[PDB]
């Protein structure tokens, strides 16, 4: 079982599942996160694939060419040390913080193990791969783009399509002049120019059409009020609590727990700080709802104060064999401060820097901080400028020394009862009840799109459906009723899904697959009608035209319909705007072009109407030929132009991708 | 292993030719890298000594010497999608820039054959086409931009192509 080919190689469920375990490590290693999300993890699914099926489109080409990355060239390129992707490498000098190819020259020697950090090999194998996949892409991609040279006629060509400059009167009859409903659209020519355009409506991958109800289960008015209720007698709790307050938190299962410690206003959940101004320290602000993330709230600011944000400090550890030499060893040290020996030479003597450092509550925001660390940070911010102090932290002590503070902010201790409104399991064992007697009641698509409204479902439609999308409608959990969409037959109605987080439900109706070959002409019917319309009221406009022997700009402008303009600076280069149209109309360059003066030129079929122009001025901007400079500019146009070559190597690379199959 | 070694006598030029620094990846610098010219010669029969003459006819080019370039893009032999038919076009050209017109229009419209795709075939028959129109050939320039519109629908060049059929209609007169 594999996942996909292209150009006729299988990659295997094994591969795909390796290089998306690779891709993952180097995400987390480098994004901070330790995991990610189920949408994410999709992101990164398609990001391995679609990085797999670029470099197999370009080896086929590099190999058939001779083109490659040669251990020598890695060599040269890690020596350099300039790729982007050599930049926010771990490798790095000490000092200079660049990469530094000599420390990556690293042993092949590694209970001989000791420890295994060194699948860090895996991680540099990965960076290497795809500095040798990137480089390869962009050899190639260069030859081709420099091999897209310019000449001289193309070169006087733009040139002139630039500078010369005209100016026109204009007779038009826009098409909106003739009502649609009058012209008739035979099936026998939208069949005709389906077949004469057929190449240009290929269905290049298989699609879907369904039809879906996605029911999100919130909780009832019973099920709010329970929770309200329990968000009550913790408020009425917290009013008569003064101490322990990280222990009566998390008594009534808040969803913010309390630390003893003093945060900046940004620590604490928005909708509190939204309120922190106008709540007074001691009292509960009472019961609140808030929208944003479905929960009833109280909180009681436990206190307030204005203290440093950043601490300056140096420490030394004291640890022993035991309790009574920890003991009497830091009471030595702690004496030796206190007389005035110096920190720095002290602390070498039990083998630590002792130097100063700075520490800002942004490096605890956020953490579970208890034991030891609430202890030491507490002892910190309780300290004074230059004072001294003995810490006893379990098994070890710390003697401690501020040495300098700023940062001055407000600061507060918060306690917060926040607690999601949920609904019980009746809640969501009625709506699954409701949905599951719906679907077997309803189990062909005719019947669901039929009773959906009466049933009380909003019936969603979704157009075009490709396997490669991971979900139905966006909700999480879908694969598989993704799946199920690509196996069942037109008519068919799915099961029950559960789905989101544990709150949604979802039932799918295929109405229609368009498999890979050519779009219907059902699918394309509405662009080959208005095709047929634009050129039938064309064709009307010019009869009605030679009808009225119109032979001047005046007789033009006498027409039923007829708007008229002034046309100035019109160029071949850029496309004319057209007040009276509303419109841009490129063929009025093309006609002035070639124009000859005070000379009414014969209809032409524009995009918004048949028009007449008549030139009656010209000009040139004063810029000089150069030759060299217009050449330059169009080869680099035509770089951009074919900037988008993968896409050809994949219509011929015959990819198949057989992802949803699996995971 | 000639391959091997002459794949690594070539990066460095490959290097060069990408920051158009053209005459060093031509002739070769003077630190160790012998040029496109040499390294055809010294290991002959190999890719890269195939592709070595691509990159010279291009090096040629751009330093004005489109005599010299049209002899060395002749001797590059591949059948990709992508780059053959960018030599040809290339060596069209230079055909265009010697004033040898009717052979540039038809190397021109012979590389948008051999590509025969959305990114190469439109440059190449733009190109044929203002090269026609410039000969007073209107009909073969009507054909050449048509194929983009029928056939290259998708390109970018697709979007803007009327405006050339209709000048080179109304230069038929």
């Amino acid at each position: 079982h594999d996942v996909g080919e292209v150009n006729g190689d299988a990659l295997s469920a094994q591969e795909y599942q390796n290089l998306v375990e690779e891709y993952t490590e180097v995400i987390k290693l480098s994004r901070g996160v330790t995991a990610l999300n189920d949408e994410q993890t999709n992101q990164v699914r398609d990001e391995v694939w679609r990085s797999y099926v670029n470099n197999k489109l370009v080896e086929k080409e590099a190999k058939a060419l001779g083109l490659t990355v040669s251990a020598a060239e890695i060599q040269d390129i890690l020596k350099a040390g300039v790729h982007p992707l050599l930049q926010q490498t771990p490798f790095r000098n000490p000092q200079t913080g660049a990469f530094d190819k000599d420390m990556l020259n690293k042993f092949l020697v590694d209970a001989q193990y000791a420890e295994q950090y060194n699948n860090m090999y895996k991680y540099w194998s990965f960076i290497q791969k795809t500095l040798v996949q990137s480089r390869l892409a962009e050899k190639y991609q260069a030859l081709v783009a420099k091999a897209l040279l310019s000449n001289p006629v193309e070169a006087q060509d733009a040139f002139d399509a630039r500078v010369n400059q005209y100016d026109l009167l204009m007779a038009a009859v826009p098409y909106s002049s003739i009502v649609d409903s009058t012209i008739v659209v035979k099936e026998s020519e939208l069949k005709d120019l389906y077949n004469k355009k057929k190449e240009q409506f290929k269905q290049y991958q298989e699609s879907r059409d369904i039809k879906y109800i996605d029911v999100q289960v919130t909780a009832s008015a019973e099920d709010r009020a329970a929770i309200q209720q329990e968000v009550d007698e913790a408020t009425a709790q917290l009013a008569t609590t003064t101490d322990d307050y990280t222990s009566f938190i998390r008594s009534v299962g808040s969803e913010a727990p309390y630390v003893d410690l003093f945060y900046n206003k940004t620590a604490f959940p928005s909708d509190v700080v939204a309120r922190l101004d106008s709540a007074s320290v001691g009292s509960v602000y009472g019961p609140y709802y808030n929208g944003a993330d479905n929960t009833i709230n109280s909180f009681k600011v436990v206190a307030k104060t204005a203290a440093a944000d950043s601490i300056e400090f140096r420490q030394i550890q004291v640890f022993a064999e035991d309790a009574l030499k920890t003991k009497a060893l830091a009471d030595s040290i702690y004496t030796a401060i206190k007389g005035g020996a110096n920190f720095a030479d002290l602390a070498k003597k039990y083998g630590q820097t002792g130097e100063t450092n700075w520490m800002s509550s942004a490096q605890y925001e956020g953490a579970q901080i208890d034991g030891d660390n609430l202890k030491f940070i507490s002892a910190i911010n309780n300290t004074g400028v230059n004072e001294v102090v003995n810490l006893p932290l379990g098994q070890a002590n710390v003697i401690l020394q501020v040495t300098n503070k700023k940062a001055v902010k407000d600061k507060y201790k918060v306690a917060v009862v926040k607690r999601e409104v949920e609904f019980s399991k009746e809640t969501y064992n009625r709506a699954y009840n409701d949905f599951s007697q719906f679907i077997a009641a309803n189990p062909t698509a005719e019947k669901m799109i039929a009773n959906a409204e009466e049933a009380g479902y909003k019936l969603l439609d979704r157009r075009d459906l490709y396997s490669s999308e991971h979900t139905i409608g966006g909700v999480r959990g879908t694969k598989e009723a993704l799946r199920w969409a690509f196996s069942a037959k037109p008519g068919d109605v799915s099961g029950l899904y559960e789905c989101g987080e544990s709150d949604h439900m979802v039932a799918v109706a295929l109405v229609g697959v368009t498999p890979e070959g050519y779009r219907p002409l059902k699918a394309v019917q509405d662009q080959l009608r208005a095709e047929i319309v634009k050129d039938k009221k064309a064709e009307k406009i010019m009869a009605d035209m030679k009808a009225a022997n119109a032979t001047s700009l005046d007789q033009y402008k006498a027409m039923s319909g007829a708007v008229s303009d002034s046309l100035k600076l019109v160029t071949f280069a850029a496309p004319a705007y057209v007040s009276a149209l509303r419109s841009s109309e490129p063929l009025v360059g093309a006609y002035a072009s070639v124009a000859e003066m005070n000379k009414l030129s014969a209809p032409i079929k524009g995009n918004a109407g048949v028009f007449v122009l008549q030139m009656y001025g010209k000009d040139k901007l004063s810029d000089t030929f150069n030759a060299k400079d217009e050449e330059a500019t169009l080869a680099n146009m035509h770089a951009r132009f074919a900037s988008r070559l993968m896409n050809d190597l994949y219509l011929k690379g015959k990819v198949k991708d057989t992802r949803y199959l699996f995971f | 292993p000639r391959e091997e070694k002459a794949q690594a006598a070539l990066f460095k030029g490959q290097e060069y030719f990408e920051q158009d620094a053209y005459e060093q990846a031509l002739n070769g610098d003077s630190i160790g890298y012998v040029g496109f010219l040499k390294v055809a010669d010294e290991y002959s029969g190999t890719k890269a000594a195939n592709l070595a003459k691509a990159y010279a006819g291009i090096c040629y080019a751009q330093l004005g010497k489109y005599d010299e370039a049209v002899k060395m893009l002749d001797g590059f032999n591949g059948g990709d999608q992508m780059v053959a038919p960018a030599i040809l076009g290339a060596t069209g050209n230079c055909y265009a820039q010697l004033g040898q017109l009717d052979k540039a229009a038809s190397t021109l419209l012979s590389a948008a054959d051999k590509a025969d795709n959305n990114s190469l075939s439109p440059i190449f028959l733009m190109q044929a086409g203002e090269i026609l129109v410039k000969q007073g050939k209107y009909d073969d320039a009507v054909n050449a931009y048509t194929k983009i519109k029928d056939k290259y629908f998708q390109s970018y060049q697709a979007m803007d192509i009327d405006k050339y059929i209709e000048q080179a209609k109304l230069m038929k007169k």
